[PDB]
């Protein structure tokens, strides 16, 4: 049937008629409400927009302006071959970033001895002289770090790993505080180790828990944090890392997810630094370097033999090392005496650490929900159904 | 201006010219007249397009 | 003394000119153009330039040192 | 540091039969925007307050001169001289002016400098650039937990990760479990994940960033990780805060080797928005929630348990959930008296919120094509079929 389509008369007896008696006044009342607090909006203002003026009695605005009248900017770049000088080529080339790249000479105020390949150059805008290097620096208030010294992880907050913690002490713990075994066996100790698993394994905290027991600094360097931001000079960056793991007595020298790294031209240039400061120094020495790793994605130049001795693999937690991580976590948390964790380590087969972890989390959740300040093994029984699973398993197996 | 930048004159809001093309600008000849069927496909659409905008107080 | 004006008139668009885009119209007289330079400039539009020919996105020469839309 | 934002007015609310109640209501909140109004037209009116320093003021802004550009302190170097960026994407190593804040430079914060001889002549806090700060939500969504239908769990967990850390968190220190740092809601489309971070919105006490995911890419080279830095950054200076990236997956997708540059410079966006994740502690009090309907499409490693522990479900509404949903579209309706509204949930489909929600407006439809406005039964009756469109028979029985 031919539907009509509204007239005038039909819009118009619509509006009314059928209508609440205050339809006017209250649709009017909120579009002058509307209009009021846009009114408010615009004339209210911004306000400062105060900019960093320093209190008074701090400003030399004479020197201030014998600065600006005296000082000189420096683009930054970042310097490439050295075109071998021995002093009659001093020239090198430079990238000055996304602008484009020259080959320039030195300012007479640096020798040749502070320039080399791969570090930050601060040179002038027209000759394009490099007038200062301009190394990096290293703090771990920058970036992520080691940012750890002596880690509060004990032998007795990891478990499920065994035969990997075993491996590990062999690895390292062996060496350094019992060089003499190593010396008189005439062997060379371990120089490279590398720890290949899932993620979520644990991995990394093995390798601090024995950086507290090994009693030397740990050092966690993410190879994202590598092929991030903060690329380039982060060859430099390792530099002065391993610089400074050569001032320190002992330093227990671990990257992060290398995976970012292991599989690109500043990339490839912190790869060979790396392998200059493996390959270059003494294996003898006492800063032996823990790798681990997710993907098994490793240049083959890595692994040939007198960079790698050993690889551990760290597969998923047994259900004694379950139940193990099942109770370190609830250590931190406020459960009863009485939770059946090897009920909770069966219920998770093929768990993660992390996934744990997780699962502590989401029973304190739950816990939380009921406003009960102790967590009870039924909250742990709600989490790991959550967590864990992401009819069938009951009506065919009995 | 030139380079002293200094604020001037206050002009129409930015839209850039590849969706500034997207107005019909120049209307097209086609009429409902010449549309044959559709009918109930037409009053569709206008339940849809016009109707609320022509009044939404319905 | 007209005619003089004329010649440097007509002397203004000789070439090379930078190509743009007519992004918009603001006034009688001043436009917003798109130098294919990669910059949006607010420019003067030459008296003498069909006003119906200035369309949205069209190809515009502008002087070289000064934008103008020529 | 400063405060959160997003300031919304009365809720109202209250009656909807425009009973005069809410005409008293917004009388009272239209005379107290003219006591607005006229307040600060009578300070404006009378408000001599200029000058006094002056003299000092002049010679530093004549120091600074005019224009000042702005640019990213990338790094310090000795008390004098810096690193900045300026927004093309050159850094020069500059001086450091004397009348500059030396504890507000930081990297990252926004500095003014010299046009000519690039040194920093000040510090600005408020950078915002025009994008991000379109982000930040400044005017409440309308919706809130009432319209919301169903959904309890989920509203449950959303207010158990967002809500409860930003009012009274002792539980979960005295739990000792950390708050849960970002929450994934996920679903079919239209089962009303965006409606739910509306409705946290509105009922919030924190700033709330509203993102669209495919918001986050930008033409420019470093455009993408410097508009999420930016972005995490205004979340953390006006800490406590919430930002909602809808469609995730715009980015989340799974991560693989880049060819072009163009997915180079994606990889690079969601490997910095990833690394903004990690960046701030859980016991921050910034939350993320990010929505999508693809959920099985995101890379494995922005829902990993130490960046994304939660993982709201959104699964298609039951029939007490149907009709809730049905109760709460249909509250504003005229039905009459020979509806029912029970054989359409009862018949088994797949309704949304958003299948019901268009289903009560071509009912409404239906019932202005026959001219009137009490919408019967039969008009939902047309309506469910007009709006859901598209196992063989009686092959299962
Ligand atoms: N539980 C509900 N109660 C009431 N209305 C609902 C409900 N769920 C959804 N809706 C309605 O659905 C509309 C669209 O929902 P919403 O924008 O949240 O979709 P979504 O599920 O996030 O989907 P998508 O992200 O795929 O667009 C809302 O405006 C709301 O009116
Ligand atoms: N053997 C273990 N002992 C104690 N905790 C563990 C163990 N394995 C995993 N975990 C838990 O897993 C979580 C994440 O482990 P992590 O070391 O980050 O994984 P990865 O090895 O991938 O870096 C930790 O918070 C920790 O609580
Ligand atoms: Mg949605």
């Amino acid at each position: 049937k031919p539907i009509r389509a509204l007239d005038e008369g039909d819009i118009a007896l619509l509006k009314t008629y059928g209508q609440s008696t205050y339809s006017r006044q209250i649709k009017q009342v909120e579009d002058d409400i509307q209009q009021l607090l846009k009114k408010i909006n615009e004339l209210t203002g911004i306000k400062e927009s105060d900019t960093g003026l320093a209190p008074p009695a701090l400003w030399d605005l004479a020197a201030d302006k014998q600065t600006l009248q005296s000082e000189q900017p420096l683009q930054v770049a970042r310097c490439t071959k050295i075109i071998n000088a021995d002093s009659e080529d001093p020239k090198y080339i430079i990238n000055v970033k996304q602008f484009a790249k020259f080959v320039v000479d030195l300012s007479d105020q640096v020798a040749p001895t502070d320039i080399e390949e791969g570090m930050r150059v601060g040179v002038d805008r027209n000759k394009y002289q490099i007038h200062i290097p301009l190394p990096p620096k290293i703090d771990p208030t920058v970036t992520m770090m080691q940012v750890e010294e002596k880690p509060d992880v004990t032998y007795s907050d990891v478990g499920g790993c065994k035969e990997q913690i075993e491996k590990l002490r062999e690895v390292v713990e062996t060496p350094l505080l019992h060089p003499e075994r190593f010396v008189n066996l005439g062997i060379e100790p371990p120089k490279g180790v590398l720890l290949f698993g899932p993620p979520g394994t644990g991995k990394t905290l093995c390798a601090r828990a024995v950086a507290n027991r090994t009693d030397a600094c740990f050092i966690r360097v993410i190879g994202s944090e590598l092929v991030q931001k903060y690329v380039g000079e982060g060859a430099r960056m390792v530099r002065e890392l391993f610089e400074m793991a050569r001032t320190k007595k002992a330093c227990l020298i671990f990257f992060d997810e290398i995976d970012a790294i292991g599989g690109d031209n500043e990339v490839q240039r912190t790869m060979l630094e790396l392998i200059n400061q493996l390959d270059g120094f003494d294996p003898r020495g006492n800063i032996k370097v823990l790798m681990a790793t997710n993907r098994p994605t490793l240049d083959p130049a890595l692994m040939r033999p007198g960079r790698l001795d050993r690889k551990i693999e760290f597969s998923l937690p047994d259900l004694e090392g379950r139940t193990h991580i099942f109770k370190i976590h609830a250590r931190s948390m406020s459960v009863e005496r009485d939770i059946r964790f090897e009920l909770l380590a069966r219920l998770c087969p093929n768990s993660t650490g992390a996934e744990i972890r997780s699962v502590c989390t989401e029973a304190g959740m739950f816990a939380i929900r009921a406003r009960r300040k102790i967590a009870t093994e039924k909250d742990f029984l709600e989490a790991v159904n959550k967590v864990i699973k992401s009819t069938p398993r009951y009506m065919t197996y009995n | 201006r030139n380079d002293s930048y200094t604020l001037h004159k206050i002009l129409p809001n930015k839209v850039d010219p590849l969706v500034s093309l997207m107005m019909v600008e120049k209307v097209p000849d086609s009429t409902y007249e010449m549309i044959g069927g559709l009918d109930k496909q037409i009053k569709e659409i206008k339940e849809v397009i016009e109707l609320p905008v022509k009044h939404p107080e319905l | 003394e007209f005619l003089h004006a004329q010649e440097e008139v007509k002397r203004i668009q000789s070439i090379p000119l930078v190509i743009g885009q007519f992004l918009e119209a603001v006034d009688q007289n001043t436009a917003i153009v798109g130098s294919t330079t990669g910059s949006n400039y607010y420019v003067r539009i030459l008296s003498t330039i069909d006003r119906e020919l200035l369309k949205p996105n069209a190809s515009v020469a502008l002087h070289k040192h000064s934008n103008a839309l020529v | 540091t400063k405060g959160p934002d997003a300031a919304s007015k009365l809720p109202l609310v209250t009656p909807h039969t425009q009973c005069r109640l809410k005409l008293l209501k917004l009388e009272r909140i239209k005379d107290y925007l003219l006591m607005e109004e006229e307040f600060i037209r009578n300070q404006e009116q009378m408000k001599p307050l200029e000058e006094k320093q002056e003299e000092e003021r002049s010679k530093v802004d004549d120091l600074r001169g005019t224009p000042m550009s702005v640019g990213t302190l990338e790094e310090i170097i000795d008390d004098n001289h810096a690193i900045v960026s300026t927004s093309v994407g050159s850094e020069h190593y500059v001086s450091i002016l004397s009348f500059v804040d030396k504890d507000l430079l930081e990297p990252g914060c926004s500095v003014l400098l010299n046009h000519k001889v690039h040194a920093v002549i000040g510090v600005l806090m408020d950078d915002t650039d025009p994008l991000v700060t379109v982000m930040k939500v400044e005017k409440a969504p309308q919706e809130t937990y009432a319209d919301i239908g169903g959904l309890d769990n989920q509203i449950q967990e959303i207010k158990e990760s967002v809500e409860l850390p930003l009012t009274h968190p002792e539980y979960y220190e005295e739990m000792g479990i950390k708050p849960p740092k970002g929450v994934i809601l996920y679903g079919p489309p239209g089962t009303g994940k965006t409606l739910l971070a509306k409705a946290v919105a509105n009922q919030t006490s924190a700033t709330f960033l509203r993102v669209v995911g495919s918001e986050l890419i930008q033409k420019y080279l470093g455009d993408g990780p410097k508009l999420v830095r930016e972005l995490f950054r205004v979340a953390e200076e006006h800490a406590p805060s919430i930002v909602f990236i809808d469609e995730i997956d715009a980015i989340g997708t799974k991560r693989y080797d880049s060819n072009s540059g163009g997915e180079r410079e994606i990889q690079r966006t969601m490997l910095e928005l990833l690394n903004q994740l990690d960046g701030f502690d859980s016991r921050g009090d910034v939350k993320v929630i990010m929505a999508t309907n693809r959920i099985e499409t995101l890379d494995p490693a922005l829902i990993r348990p130490g960046r994304i522990d939660r993982k709201i479900e959104f699964p298609l509404p039951d029939e007490k959930t149907k009709k809730r949903i049905f109760q709460i579209h249909t509250s504003r309706m005229t039905l009459a008296d020979d509806v029912t509204l029970d054989d359409l949930i009862m018949a088994k489909d797949d309704l949304s919120g958003a299948d019901i929600k268009a289903i009560c407006t071509e009912a409404g439809l239906m019932a202005l094509r026959e001219r009137r406005m009490k919408v019967t039964n039969e008009d939902f009756k047309k309506s469910k079929e007009n709006v859901l469109y598209k196992t063989p028979e009686g092959l299962y029985l």
